[PDB]
RNA sequence: CUUGGAUUUACUGAAGACUAACUACUGCGAAAGCAUUUACCAAGGACGUUUUCAUUAAUCAAGAACGAAAGUUAGGGGAUCGAAGAUGAUCAGAUACCGUCGUAGUCUUAACCAUAAACUAUGCCGACUAGGGAUCGGUUGUUGUUCUUUUAUUGACGCAAUCGGCACCUUACGAGAAAUCAAAGUCUUUGGGUUCUGGGGGGAGUAUGGUCGCAAGGCUGAAACUUAAAGGAAUUGACGGAAG
């Protein structure tokens, strides 16, 4: 609730002990129920897949990308939105990528993201229609619905 | 081209279509074929070729779904898996 | 005056019609 | 030309048209009768044939179709029947 | 108000031996001072210098070899190969009408790992009791020819280094084969390799380059 | 009427051509209409020719020439001179000129 | 034997640029253009002020030790016209007989394999 | 018979909110509400929970997807590239 | 726009378009249309055929599919050109022609629109009437030619036939008012089959009704009134800021 963005739960062993770790990810499209998620610097280039963005070539449209080495994500992940990579230069360790804003960003190479694009896109394709439909949007957002204009106070 | 030459053997030979019909078949040792399509599930797939292997029965992997398989065959239903007992007047033997 | 023109005057005036019609709906 | 035999065309001039063109339509294909040069076998083969026509004996293609006439391998003698 | 040519210092360029006439001629740059070197500023200058220089020869007067300087040795300057071209006045003079061009490139790689993006061209040729006016060939022996001239281009670059390619590049090694491959599908004229791009380029290996200069 | 049987252009069993501009207006002129020439030209003028040789640092080098192909759209041709109006018979005549 | 710079002459309708550089093009040695020589607009791109141009350029050529070029002469290009203006051919002349050495010369107009849209619009330039 | 001539699905709307915003959402709505072949089973038995959520009845298999179809263009277009660059990486 | 370094020059990078030269009285498609390579997908004409079925067919109101460009809706893209708009010129005036910027648009994805001098201003099927040289595709017989590779079973070229195409040249049996036409011929010596359209010029593709369309608009479509001409081809002349 108040995401556009459906999440995965995703199951791996503790390399450690005996235990099992369940991680919440945000759902690429095409991720399904039972699929082998493999996440390391050595993961294989398919979808949902998390890897770091060097081992990605030219091109590559990732998402849930991490802004600095081991923030767990921070950059593209609400629904419909992506991160293509645009380039590489590893003498210094750093990748070029371009966010859903259309802004260019370098990020270091070692950060990790998820390969694909997030779930639930084109939802606001669909008129609201209605006050109403607003009005539950927002009870599990935040209160900040509806606006009072300033001009009329 | 291979559709062709399994039509041959619907329309004159001798098969079973189904899962519990090709394990039937392979325990008895009158499959001559396994066929399965390509999105059935691995674990039915892995275990229907333990079967193969057992049975000494080779296995063709169809390109196609199930729903594809089965209107190759002249069904109007799916079809997962199926066996050949007897290819009549084809030679689908012959090309594996 | 040229054909072409002349189509797109009576064109246009044809929408005026339209619009003044429209007032009595 | 305006006095003309045309129903007797000169035969040189008669073979030179089309075969839906003449007089008494006619194909120009014939059967040959084709030694392969591994054995002796007589085969009866079209020549515009469109298949690869094996001989009975050794599973070894005789002609390959071609657009017209079938091109007959290499040690293949035929003879017209 | 300051006549800024007192301040250059002329540097020689050295060809690779690849070449024969190795004296390319002279450049200038900003003297060397404190904050920044001459060297370094002057590494990564490419020259474009006809081929017909470079060999006397007049034979090679339509191609020009692009050279890149990558290391220099007091006042000398040791460049290495950076691309081919044919001059634009060869070209134009290739293309006539009542004939066929067919045009293939490839991107390959050689042994010592350098990405070339090279440009093959060929025309049509005239036999010589030929008497119609144009000579086409069908577009399927274009596809043939085209697809020659890859599978061509890709095995005598991948199976040598850069250095035994420039050798095969001047006495049109390529253009040859190509001609003598494709014999059996269409007679072929001015068979040429008309351009060559180097897109990637190995780690620096200053030893090597040093191999190529004596 | 109708003034000339190819329509003043080269279009026949065929729908659209994709024009092109003209040398001297930029005027869009079909490929087949435009009144094309094809012009090699030398690039060095003759009273010049033997200067250059001279100043050459090449014994026996050869002038490159200049290749061009000009397009032209039927103003543009016709106010250059690159086509003159012809008789009524002499427009049927399509052998380029002696 | 002779110092080579490169004489890269660009030749439009307008105007007349008489660019010397040395081998790789990324010094220049002299640049005057038809521009510098003459007060009216209309024979920017005349021949008098080309020869004119070339002969400084020849000049500020001797004084640096250029002693021999090889030409490069292009046209405006692009989606413009291809055919060099009237200086090109004055200032090749120029250079020659002012004791300058000429060396390879090659048309290098930019030309393309295809094309962006000309100026003008449909109809051409109605004048 | 058929009911309405061209609202459909959107009749539930009555007259509110304008056409244009009407048959907008009436595009949208038929593709969210639409029954979409599994391609686990091969059945055609795939629904949409919430949005990017699709559920099969039979397999009871659940991939995430789009707002209002299982799957958007650029997924498609993702799945080829995707696969296209894993061949070249993977020689 | 430029001493805040323009323009120019070399090297490097990014974006979108677009496929130059080859390119033609050449090819393909129902038409609109289609030009970088390769891969994949499914089509198509012609030719060859002593294969197969046997009248299944020809043209078609109604009704469908497709339908340049421009234009509309919503995303994405937005390099270049560029309606509108703004500007510098020109002029008596110039909202224009010329110059500089420039927004929609131009590109693409989902839908709309359904119009072009959408032209060959020339319906489709069938038969016949005349010669010639080229050309594209296919097939069949044959070289003082070059080449695989040294030759064949290589491919190219050359010479003949043929079917089909895109066309062209000559003639006029014949047609036409002529311009011209191998169809615009086989029509007072008037009938092979069939679809559509016109009836002096305007008013007018206007008004109205219907129908399709988000709109722009599309399809269908009068009447009053007015008029002796309007128009086609060709001839002579006059004139032309067309050529010789
Ligand atoms: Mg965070
Ligand atoms: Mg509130
Ligand atoms: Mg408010
Ligand atoms: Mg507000
Ligand atoms: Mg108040
Ligand atoms: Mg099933
Ligand atoms: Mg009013
Ligand atoms: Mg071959
Ligand atoms: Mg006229
Ligand atoms: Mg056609
Ligand atoms: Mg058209
Ligand atoms: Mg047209
Ligand atoms: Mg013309
Ligand atoms: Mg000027
Ligand atoms: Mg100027
Ligand atoms: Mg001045
Ligand atoms: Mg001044
Ligand atoms: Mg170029
Ligand atoms: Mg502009
Ligand atoms: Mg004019
Ligand atoms: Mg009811
Ligand atoms: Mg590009
Ligand atoms: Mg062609
Ligand atoms: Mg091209
Ligand atoms: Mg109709
Ligand atoms: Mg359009
Ligand atoms: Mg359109
Ligand atoms: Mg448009
Ligand atoms: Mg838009
Ligand atoms: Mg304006
Ligand atoms: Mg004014
Ligand atoms: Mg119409
Ligand atoms: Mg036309
Ligand atoms: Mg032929
Ligand atoms: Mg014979
Ligand atoms: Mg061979
Ligand atoms: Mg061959
Ligand atoms: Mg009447
Ligand atoms: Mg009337
Ligand atoms: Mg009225
Ligand atoms: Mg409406
Ligand atoms: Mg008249
Ligand atoms: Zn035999
Ligand atoms: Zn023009
Ligand atoms: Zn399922």
């Amino acid at each position: 609730p108040g995401r556009g963005a459906p999440l995965a739960k995703v199951a791996f062993r503790d390399p450690y002990k005996y235990k099992l770790r369940e991680e919440t990810f945000i759902a690429n499209e095409g991720v399904y129920t039972g699929q082998f998620i493999y996440a390391g610097k050595k993961a294989s280039l398919n979808v949902g897949n998390i890897l770091p963005l060097g081992a990605c070539p030219e091109g590559t449209i990732v998402s849930n990308v991490e802004e600095k080495v081991g923030d767990r994500g921070a950059l593209g992940r609400t629904s419909g939105n992506y991160v293509i990579i645009i380039g590489h230069n590893p003498d210094e360790n750093k990748t070029r990528v371009k966010l859903p804003s259309g802004a260019k960003k370098i990020i270091s190479s070692d950060a990790r993201g998820v390969i694909g694009v997030v779930a639930g896109g084109g939802r606001i394709d669909k008129p609201l229609l209605k006050a109403g439909r607003a009005f539950h949007k927002y009870k599990v957002k935040r209160n900040s619905w509806p606006k009072t204009r300033g001009v009329a106070m | 081209n291979i559709n062709s030459k399994l039509a041959l053997t619907i329309k004159s030979g001798k098969y079973t279509l189904g899962y519990k019909s090709v394990v039937k078949s392979l325990r008895t040792g009158k499959a001559k074929l396994v066929i399965i399509a390509a999105n059935t599930p691995v674990l039915r797939k892995s275990e229907l070729e333990y079967y193969a292997m057992l049975s000494k029965t080779p296995v063709y992997y169809f390109q196609g779904g199930n729903n594809e398989l089965g209107t190759v065959c002249g069904k109007l239903f799916r079809v997962g898996t199926l066996s050949i007992l007897d290819a009549g007047d084809s030679d689908i033997l012959s090309s594996i | 005056m040229r054909d072409k023109w002349r189509k797109k005057r009576v064109r246009r005036l044809k929408r005026k019609r339209r619009k003044v019609r429209a007032r009595s709906k | 030309v305006l006095v003309q035999d045309l129903l007797h065309p000169s035969p040189a001039t008669e073979a030179k048209q089309h075969k839906l063109k003449t007089l008494v339509q006619q194909p120009r294909s014939f059967f040959m009768d084709v030694k392969c040069q591994g054995c002796l076998n007589i085969t009866t083969v079209f020549s515009h044939a469109q298949t690869a026509v094996t001989c009975d004996s050794c599973s070894t293609v005789l002609c390959t179709p071609t657009g017209g006439k079938a091109k007959l391998t290499e040690g293949c003698s035929f003879r017209r029947k | 108000v300051v006549d800024p040519f007192t301040r250059k210092d002329w540097f020689d360029i050295k060809a690779p031996t690849t070449f024969e006439n190795r004296n390319v001629g002279k450049t200038l740059i900003n003297r060397s001072t404190g904050l920044k070197n001459a060297a370094d500023g002057l590494k990564g200058r490419v020259f474009e210098v006809c081929l017909a220089d470079l060999q006397g020869s007049e034979d090679h007067s339509y191609r020009k070899i692009k050279l890149r300087v990558d290391e220099v040795q007091g006042k000398n300057l040791l460049t290495n190969f950076h691309g081919l071209d044919f001059t634009s006045d060869k070209l134009r003079s290739l293309v006539r009408k009542w004939q066929s061009l067919v045009e293939a490139n490839v991107t390959v790689k050689t042994s010592d790992d350098y990405v070339l993006r090279v440009f093959a061209i060929a025309f049509t040729k005239r036999q010589p009791n030929q008497i119609k006016k144009t000579t086409y060939a069908q577009s399927s022996k274009l596809r043939e020819v085209r697809k020659k001239m890859i599978e061509i281009m890709q095995r005598e670059v991948s199976n040598c280094t850069l250095a035994q390619l420039t050798s095969k590049l001047i006495p049109e090694v390529i253009g040859r084969e190509i001609e003598k491959s494709t014999q059996t599908i269409f007679p072929l004229q001015n068979v040429h390799i008309r351009k060559v791009k180097l897109l990637k380029q190995p780690k620096f290996d200053l030893g090597s380059l040093l191999a190529l200069h004596g | 009427p109708k003034k000339r049987a190819s329509n003043g252009r080269n279009k026949k069993g065929r729908g659209h051509v994709k024009p092109v501009r003209c040398l001297n207006c930029a005027r869009c002129v079909p490929k087949d209409k435009a009144i094309k020439r094809v012009t090699i030209r030398n690039m060095v003028e003759a009273a010049a020719v033997r200067d250059l040789s001279e100043a050459s640092v090449y014994a026996e080098y050869a002038l490159p020439k200049l290749y061009n192909k000009l397009h032209y759209c039927v103003s543009c041709a016709i106010h250059a001179r690159i086509v003159r109006v012809r008789s009524r018979t002499d427009r049927k005549i399509r052998t380029p000129p002696q | 034997s002779q110092v080579f710079g490169v004489a890269r002459i660009f030749a439009s309708f307008n105007d007349t640029f008489v660019h010397v550089t040395d081998l790789s093009g990324k010094e220049t040695i002299a640049r005057v253009t038809g521009g510098m020589k003459v007060k009216a607009d209309r024979d920017e791109s005349s021949p008098y002020a080309a020869m004119l141009a070339a002969q400084d350029v020849a000049a500020k050529c001797k004084e640096v030790g250029i002693t021999a070029v090889h030409i490069k002469l292009r046209a405006t290009g692009g989606t413009k016209t291809k055919t060099p203006g009237p200086g090109g051919q004055s200032a090749l002349r120029a250079l020659a007989r002012s004791g300058l050495r000429i060396g390879r010369i090659e048309d290098v107009t930019p030309v393309p394999s295809d094309s962006t849209r000309r100026k003008g619009g449909r109809r051409g330039r109605r004048l | 018979t058929k009911r309405t001539k061209k609202v459909g699905i959107t009749g539930k709307f009555g007259v509110r909110y304008g056409s244009s915003l009407r048959r907008q959402t009436k595009k949208l709505e038929v593709q969210q509400h639409a029954k979409y072949d599994c391609s686990f089973c091969g059945k055609r038995t795939v629904q949409r929970g919430a949005t990017g959520i699709w559920n099969c009845k039979s397999c009871k298999k659940t991939v995430a997807g789009g707002a209002y179809t299982v799957s958007t263009a650029a997924a498609a277009t993702v799945r080829s590239t995707i696969r296209r660059l894993r061949e070249l990486a993977e020689a």
